[PDB]
């Protein structure tokens, strides 16, 4: 919920960097990813509702226990709000925040032989919106910058028109680059249109809709933080500033 | 005022710390209590009738007929035989306990008046009004001297 | 030799493993709550002519102003409600509700997610295995009251053995005609129309002689724990409609006559004192589903 | 001739003659009111936050105030209703309870002892005898619904006689096909698929052609005169908690799958009105005894 | 010749290797100390006659009041106290507690998270091996105390060779009749009933008479750093009711009669010294679970 | 075929049938109460110099002031203990103390005097049958651990039959040498060291090969409610009192090492669930006995 509200790529940075990898991480059972399954939509048929589970769902799924399965856990906690079942991963990588798995070496976690196109169409990126997939291009250039793996990110956006199109643009090193972004990567937030207390067909867009109307709850909850009228009790550490700076970059 | 120390001191304390600090003194009141929804109807007369709920003011459970914290009385006596400043303060625990209880009977006397006049405001709100009421915010900034002149 | 077995015990499907933690066991019992609040509102505003005791019961349920021309469903409440029962029926089912949304739902109304406060009893008869000689037949039929027709074609008396399982508290056997039945090892007593038997005592001998049928109703008496808000005559008709509305139709699941064959066949099991523990989850959640769907009813 | 009765109805046992007085006939008056509210007072508090309903309804049970690492077994008032159910189901049980326990813990509520102002229906089928020539098998299983199942071996059709005793009030007969039954010494009438029958007109004689067997499903209601707070629902939980726990264990007792076995078979007995009239009083406290045990589980 | 070892020492199963951190050792240092208070909370309650000491102690264990008609389990606490058990006997058991669940309940009360404060003395015997000739039989029974039988049905006197690993600090041998018993090289002293060996100073040598068998008593002491709150008389009750609650109950596990012979086994297994720190931890938890679950049945 | 029982599970005499009520129950809970008192007041009055924590704890226990050239004895409630013990222990003797004592001393502080608070684990392997062919030898030694000595003169393999009882939750089998052993009409295993079993699963076939002897260590653990203030050791302490101090000696009786094996060989008995309320009575009476006694002794 707090991720999916991230609008702007230093928002997105920024709680990656304070976010650890066990929040990612779900400890709940779930049920195996890719499955034709009959859900019940009585609002609308009286006939059970065909569909296909996935791992972009926002419930969680079992995940395999390689390294794959990892930054796959990582990409789905960004784009869908909830992340799958990878046990006994360890301490010294849970407490490593999410920012420092995807772009640091001193985590000790080797992916320079992950495959792009393998990642993306497991997430099925055929089934993401235009928001997802830009939060997915983002994860897969901190990943590109860490193990030096600059030219075969762009070559893998040359083979595939609509993500170059799409591609945020910002340098992993440099916060300059953040800072001039203008994309916006908001999935969840205040609706201009109207919208109800109803359900949705498939789970993709019925559990998206939970954490929209989770998230109007949460903006009108005492646990909000509105900046406007208590910008001087929040803590100077975690105070918003302007020039804020990622470490290293 | 209570743990002997300064803002700058507590200032980077979590709240489960802050909590512990003031249990270990003595002082029980560290926690916020959930108000009581109460729920309401107006009656459709000549336009469409209209349902909503309110919170039950002064978190006074009317099933009860009681405060929601079910150790108040026990806390309020905590608080009497406290000692807080020995070495700066005289009969800090015994003022503020009287205080307490003033407040506490005063809330339990009148809460069924102010459950009313609730819930008479919240009948002349048209039901158009209320719904574009939900989408604004604010914060209201109540001055010391004021809340506990109220209570 | 010959084995006869109950039907109902036969291949107890797994259960679900989800939606059985503390925070959705405390959603199943809201929800059971505020099912309740439903028909009784409805029975309210029967009585008073207005519709305002339903309205206002609807809107905690579904969270939602009941609009004419929508038809009234149960709003996201009832979307939780059908699907988590589909979860605990089979571990085939999907798992597609949020985490989010069962803790929102959880703390709409107060109270306890505790499923262990009270007991219950169920009369479903466990017959796991009836061993007979060669010139001997068994038939075993009925789940609530056990008929086992003998007959023997052979020269002699011959011995059947009778194995109740470990389970069930107290079993009544009642015959058609005298008969002699005893524990292993124990010389045989008297013909006597009624036996009460203790199914830990082992596997019972019964003399069949030669001539007539014989045969032997048998009626079990088993306590299993249960939330104090649990209703017997409510999970039951729950259960013939989530079988009817089509949501216990799962590849490779087997399918029972009523609830009380359910949880008996899944405690026989082996891990059943793992699966009893969500089956009385769904048990609940099929009493909260009960009323919710007499209260809002579909043609 | 070959003779074939019901199971159920096969050598009643005497049961107990204490505890029938007007004064014990109140205790389980009282006991059964404020088991209720015992129940009651469980769903209250949990739809509130306050354990204030329990504590007021168990410290009326009880005479004690609830407390924190205890069993809460009930008090005295529940030591005393488990024994007079132990006293009730035999004469051979022993009487525990002094009278003047039982009159203390009848003055807690003001209740009437009267036991038999409402009525209650019982679908045990009472097949005293089914009386069948040489040539015929005759097999009877169930008690809530009877099954008797016949076929003939002989040459020509058989008539086979019915005996349903004086109690039953209707009995409908049912069979797997069209049948011919009538009274002792009358007319048969045309095959039919039902019929209704009350018991006190006499013996029946059901004609059994030569062929595939015919099978005759009985369903029987007799109404007892029960207190008006009776249940059938609660009163069979308590019969089967009852015999579960392990109360009704005495040296030569006959055992019955359901209270409404028990109450028929000893209508059919010697003593059958007064033997009934102490059954009542033992469905009452079975019915205080499942609402206090499912509040208390120990 | 011929190999005996005891049966305890074979094949330690792999212990957890998650729950090992200061933050996670803290909490299972917290837990025992609020589940000891709801112990001394019991006798408290009965001295002033009310439960406020109970509902003090279990409000700061479980995070909510105790409430009638509710079983008290010991609400989150108890959770993550049943499954960092789990986790601590198998790497294959999941560990299924999040870190920021840990670190919420240990900052409930203030103690030393040193596992390392103090020591405690472990009776377990090890016998890594006896070496036997030929014409000899040895047989080993026993865990706390080791009785080690020889016969030798050969012409001439024997040798037996004794190896009580090098973990052990000293050994003590009694002899059902006196013995001889040296060093690899030393010479044979006069035999006596007992002798006392230091388990580094290597294997020792056993001659066996022909005739009637001998029979050799072993007692160890072994020392293993453990938390100043270690009791040993709480540890193996923890450790009984944890194998009969099904704690344990997981695939590809070896299973000890005490928690003295299991922290033994491991200690003497590959990377042992790294082992019996996480079994350590292991006892502590026990013991909260113990004192916990005695206060609260389910 | 050959049979080999347990000794301490023979012949279990029958228990005393006084002092079982609520009011006798309260009795023996104000005593270890008060008795445990009076140890803890001689710690106390060596931190202060007073002896007035000993002066208060004594009147309260013994109704009189001590003093110090009059031996101190325990006054009533020390007579009124002595005399429960001994009639818990047989039914035939003599029960003695009157009930208007009892209520008077149970009046002296506000326990709960509630037996089913919390549980024990108790130790005492009950190896209720071991069924061997007809050239083998079985021997069965021990109680806390029992020692099955099993050897083999045949030709071929020889199937043992282990019958553990349905009391005892779990079972550890260790052997000498590794043994293979399954449940009744089971394919057999691989040979392991030890095995975990629940008796309830039925009765256990080991092989026995020909050649050495192969010896079985078994360990049980059971689970019995008791009181919360239920220590093991100390009840331990005081049966070996009780039993020195003359209260156990009643004609036909049997006798047992410890209590932990009284109260298992009880459970074994017909009517064990009955028999084991009483015993546990007799636990907190021996802990008060134990506590009064090293306080005052004779």
């Amino acid at each position: 919920m707090d991720v999916l509200s991230k609008g702007s790529l230093k928002e997105l940075l920024a709680h990656l960097e304070k976010t650890p990898l066990e929040e990612a991480i779900s400890y709940r059972i779930g049920t195996v990813p890719y499955q034709n399954v009959l859900i019940s939509r009585n609002e609308y048929y009286n006939q059970l509702y065909p569909d296909t589970t996935s791992l972009i769902d926002g419930v969680s799924r079992e995940g395999q226990r390689n390294v794959n399965g990892l930054i796959m856990s990582i990409i789905s906690y960004v784009v869908s709000g909830s992340g799958h079942y990878i046990p006994n991963i360890g301490f010294m990588l849970l407490r490593r925040s999410i920012l420092d798995i995807l772009t640091k070496h001193d985590t000790g976690l080797v992916t320079n032989n992950l495959n792009y196109g393998i990642i993306a169409r497991n997430l099925t990126v055929s089934k993401m919106n235009c928001e997802q997939r830009k939060r997915m291009l983002i994860c897969f250039k901190l990943l590109a910058y860490k193990d030096g793996n600059q030219n075969d990110y762009e070559i893998y956006l040359n083979q595939n028109i609509p993500l170059k199109q799409i591609a945020p643009n910002f340098i992993p090193g440099d916060m300059r680059t953040v800072i001039h972004n203008q994309d916006q990567l908001a999935i969840v937030g205040i609706p201009a249109y109207r919208l109800t207390q109803s359900t949705e067909l498939s789970i993709r867009d019925d559990n998206a809709k939970s954490y929209k109307l989770g998230y109007v709850d949460w903006y009108n909850s005492n646990s909000f933080l509105r900046e406007r009228s208590e910008f001087n009790l929040i803590r100077l550490k975690d105070r918003d500033t302007k020039y804020g700076k990622l470490n290293g970059w | 005022f209570l743990t002997n120390t300064t803002y700058d001191i507590v200032n980077n304390d979590t709240i489960d710390v802050l909590k512990m600090k003031l249990r270990n003194q003595g002082w029980p009141f560290v926690e916020r209590y959930n108000a009581v929804e109460i729920d309401m109807s107006v009656e459709p007369l000549r336009s469409p009738g209209q349902v909503g709920r309110y919170y039950n003011p002064f978190n006074i459970d009317p099933l009860t007929k009681k405060h929601v914290e079910d150790r108040l009385e026990e806390f309020i006596n905590q608080v009497q035989v406290g000692r807080f400043r020995n070495a700066s303060g005289n009969a800090v625990g015994t003022t503020l306990a009287a205080f307490l209880r003033a407040c506490r009977d005063k809330t339990s006397a009148n809460w069924r008046g102010y459950s009313v006049l609730v819930s008479r405001y919240r009948s002349l709100i048209p039901n158009e009004l209320f719904e574009s009421l939900r989408n604004i915010s604010g914060e209201y900034n109540i001055n010391p001297q004021d809340e506990h002149s109220f209570f | 030799a010959n084995r006869a077995t109950s039907a109902f015990l036969d291949n107890p499907h797994p259960v679900g493993v989800n939606y059985v933690d503390e925070g959705s066991r405390q959603f199943v019992a809201v929800a059971e709550l505020l099912a309740s609040k439903l028909i009784d509102s409805s029975r309210e505003s029967d009585e008073s002519n207005s519709d305002v005791p339903f309205v206002q019961a609807y809107s905690k349920f579904a969270d939602d102003n009941p609009r004419h021309l929508r038809v009234k469903t149960g709003g996201k409440m009832a979307n939780a409600l059908t699907n988590v029962i589909r979860s605990y029926y089979s571990i085939n089912a999907p798992a597609i509700v949020p985490q989010v949304e069962i803790d929102r739902l959880a703390s709409k109304a107060t109270v306890s997610g505790d499923m262990y406060n009270s007991y219950a009893i169920f009369n479903s008869v466990p017959i796991v295995e009836v061993l007979s000689p060669a010139r001997t037949t068994v038939s075993i039929v009925g789940s609530d009251r056990a008929d086992v027709t003998m007959l023997n074609t052979g020269a002699g008396a011959a011995n059947i053995t009778f194995n109740f399982g470990q389970i069930a508290e107290t079993v009544i056997l009642k015959g058609s005609v005298p008969f002699q039945l005893a524990r292993l090892n124990q010389p045989m007593p008297a013909a006597r129309f009624t036996y009460k038997l203790r199914p830990l005592d082992g596997p019972f001998i019964v003399v069949l002689p030669v001539g007539n049928p014989l045969v032997i109703s048998a009626t079990a008496a088993t306590r299993i724990q249960v939330p104090l808000a649990f209703n017997k005559a409510l999970v039951e008709s729950g259960f013939q409609t989530a079988m009817n509305d089509g949501l216990f139709d799962i590849q490779n699941v087997n399918y029972y006559s009523s609830f009380d064959e359910f949880i008996i066949s899944q405690y026989h099991a082996q891990d059943g004192i793992n699966r009893v523990s969500t089956c009385v989850i769904l048990g609940l959640a099929l009493q909260a589903y009960d009323q919710m769907r007499r209260a809002l009813p579909v043609r």
